DNA sequence: ATCGATGTATATATCTGACACGTGCCTGGAGACTAGGGAGTAATCCCCTTGGCGGTTAAAACGCGGGGGACAGCGCGTACGTGCGTTTAAGCGGTGCTAGAGCTGTCTACGACCAATTGAGCGGCCTCGGCACCGGGATTCTG
DNA sequence: CAGAATCCCGGTGCCGAGGCCGCTCAATTGGTCGTAGACAGCTCTAGCACCGCTTAAACGCACGTACGCGCTGTCCCCCGCGTTTTAACCGCCAAGGGGATTACTCCCTAGTCTCCAGGCACGTGTCAGATATATACATCGAT
């Protein structure tokens, strides 16, 4: 169970960059939740395409694919 | 003595996070979290030193961009304090 | 000209799960737009998935994991069962 | 066999003419490719390359910086109405967010 | 073994419009992959008209087509005046 | 006389527009609509008879999809009858 | 012209109605007419192109179906 | 009626190590010649496109009697913020191992391209039965 | 709980789906042989693990003030119903611009073969940058 490792203040600090003046004490078990979703839908992907090419180490250029088919291009990792 | 009105330190937080450009979590548990996940789909997996840093760049624009969208749904409530059921909202609305 | 289109095998097929009911023109124009558009994502992912690794012919392979890839998980656990059914007769034969 | 010259400079471009040539005909776009599809393109590219280096160097010199780093470029991105109808969707690392904070937020 | 990206000519650029500064390697990364998303678009954009049309050669008429489409009102009337401008002085020299 | 009370129509209404199927926009002040529109890009253009219903379906499926977004950010804030705000901040989170 | 008048008031009702809207507040019909006019200006303007490109004179309902399929929607029943 | 303490900013001092010019070299790009079929062009047929007039109620308009939904206000209680204190394991520097990704070489199974045939499918016409419009009734559900 | 709005059934009645023959051109069987996809054998990089000291960050606790919330007043404006107005709406009639085709025919390209110079690595050095110091003064607060 290392959910736990996301601490409470990194999540504050997310909020500020975001403009979230005051934050309510319910989000840290909802923003978990979502975050848990998000990687799991990437990771799915990933693994697939790692698979695919019968490679065992999975690759930036995986994660890259993975990302773009869900119409979210990365810029910056080659 | 001395001390700050409720709020002030927050504003000097927002004016100090919105102009650097630092990672905000904690590589290892992060690290430690992918791991852990990828191992329900297959064993022995290897992940590049660069992997875990998109994923992890990936991850905090996207919960930044949800906190904007869920500031905006929560001021038009005439409130100021986030809740769940602005996220819940802002995701059905966006349609996720 | 003439003009091609799937009616024909949309009938036999709703022939074999209701014989006795019919279908309306407007039924037979939607499923043959349908099946295009199903066509072309397929046939789209499986030729990006051949470049990314120098290969100039596409296969079978290709097709699983496209399928894998585009459709959710129950669909996908049924239709790569019915297509490993369908190669392997094919084959057999 | 006389001296040859790269169509680069007969063109008057920086691009590789002949790069983006064996780009389309490898990418199995159509089986023919006619002569002015990849002069037209590399000047198109040129174009909107020189535009955003521009932007960014100016951006450079507000910060009394001389060598252009992300940051500047999401700067320059995210205020141009029109870069940023184009790359809406693009993430860029290590940009981070522009400043910003609702009216309401601010001290009464 | 030999690599290939567009660093060289994005230095080159930079020397023209601001013979003065200097740009990192992790600003040349981004400027790097930009290139090749748009490229990839409008490739893509073409290679549909053309086959919608039922024709088998790409042309400038499907280049400025897909600018048209792709790009916003301002940047297409520049882009496709210097184009064209190119295309001129190339077919006539 | 007999007199139904408000809202009572408007329940009955938005069962038999639901249950119902066709199209709600008279047919001729979409076409000229249409025509006008096209007038500032190019003239004298011709207009398939099909195409004019094309647009109008377009138009009615979208126009209902934004109808239904708005309307769950009208109750959110209490209230019940949508309002140009509510409209705003659809057409914003969405991204339009 | 006065053709955007054409767009009457109870076919805004019905529309909302469908919605499951049950009050309507008396302001929402000049927006919504400005709404509708980006986007058919947006279909047409890539209808327009794409019949252009085929010198034709005569817009068909497949140049449609292009634009709707560009901006991301698709329309089953007229071809394609 | 007003004064100042913390923190951000800024300025001067210092060394680190990334950006830029160089040489060597190798294989992508441009020069020269050829064959063919994709494309450009004119003529034709004819349909489905634009334009008009008849006339009847569907649909829209303008009034209006009025009640229910909207906001602006007061009272308040406990949830969240700022700060101090203790300690945790996050951070980093270094040595080692080897899993496993990437390159060289041989090799033969699979596929695209040709000759020839013919029935699955596309087209126009016939026809007969499921839906459609009507009318009369009991029932549901509401103010 | 009287009674207006609804579903439902029996009847008359009509053109859409279902069946058919003509016949062609898309698909199949059989044939060939060029290069791509398959493997093992091997190089050497970097992902994984542990050692250790230090501490940036974390967990935790106190308490106080600021926000979220419940009830309230009351009013002004969307609703539900009525009478008058209009252009949509079906339908019948003209007639011709444009769309789809055959046929000709030519020039723009893909292919083979040559060869060199553009740009892809390994080598580096110096000066653009960050870290470490003190101090100015603005704001938010207390007096």
């Amino acid at each position: 169970d290392n959910i736990q490792g996301i601490t409470k203040p990194a999540i504050r600090r997310l909020a500020r960059r975001g403009g979230v003046k005051r934050i309510s004490g319910l989000i840290y078990e909802e923003t978990r939740g979502v975050l848990k979703v998000f990687l799991e839908n990437v990771i799915r992907d990933a693994v697939t395409y790692t698979e695919h090419a019968k490679r065992k180490t999975v690759t930036a250029m995986d994660v890259v694919y993975a990302l773009k088919r869900q119409g979210r291009t990365l810029y910056g990792f080659g | 003595p001395h001390r700050y009105r409720p709020g002030t330190v927050a504003l000097r937080e927002i004016r100090r996070y919105q102009k650097s450009t630092e990672l905000l979590i904690r590589k290892l548990p992060f690290q430690r979290l992918v791991r852990e996940i990828a191992q329900d789909f297959k064993t022995d997996l290897r992940f590049q030193s660069s992997a875990v840093m998109a994923l992890q760049e990936a991850c905090e624009a996207y919960l930044v961009g949800l906190f904007e969208d869920t500031n905006l749904c929560a001021i038009h409530a005439k409130r100021v304090t986030i809740m769940p059921k602005d996220i819940q909202l802002a995701r059905r609305i966006r349609g996720e | 000209s003439r003009k091609e289109s799937y009616s024909i095998y949309v009938y036999k097929v709703l022939k074999q799960v209701h014989p006795d009911t019919g279908i309306s023109s407007k039924a037979m124009g939607i499923m043959n737009s349908f099946v295009n558009d199903i066509f072309e994502r397929i046939a789209g992912e499986a030729s990006r998935l051949a470049h990314y690794n120098k290969r100039s012919t596409i296969t079978s392979r290709e097709i699983q994991t496209a399928v894998r890839l585009l459709l959710p998980g129950e669909l996908a656990k049924h239709a790569v069962s019915e297509g490993t059914k369908a190669v392997t007769k094919y084959t057999s034969a | 066999r006389a001296k040859a010259k790269s169509r680069s400079s007969r063109a008057g471009l920086q691009f590789p003419v002949g790069r983006v040539h064996r780009l389309l005909r490898k990418g199995h776009y159509a089986e023919r490719v006619g002569a002015g599809a990849p002069v037209y393109l590399a000047a198109v590219l040129e174009y909107l390359t020189a535009e955003i280096l521009e932007l960014a160097g100016n951006a450079a010199r507000d910060n009394k910086k001389t060598r252009i780093i992300p940051r500047h470029l999401q700067l320059a991105i995210r205020n141009d109405e029109e870069l940023n109808k184009l790359l809406g969707g693009v993430t860029i690392a290590q940009g981070g967010v522009l400043p910003n904070i609702q009216a309401v937020l601010l001290p009464k």
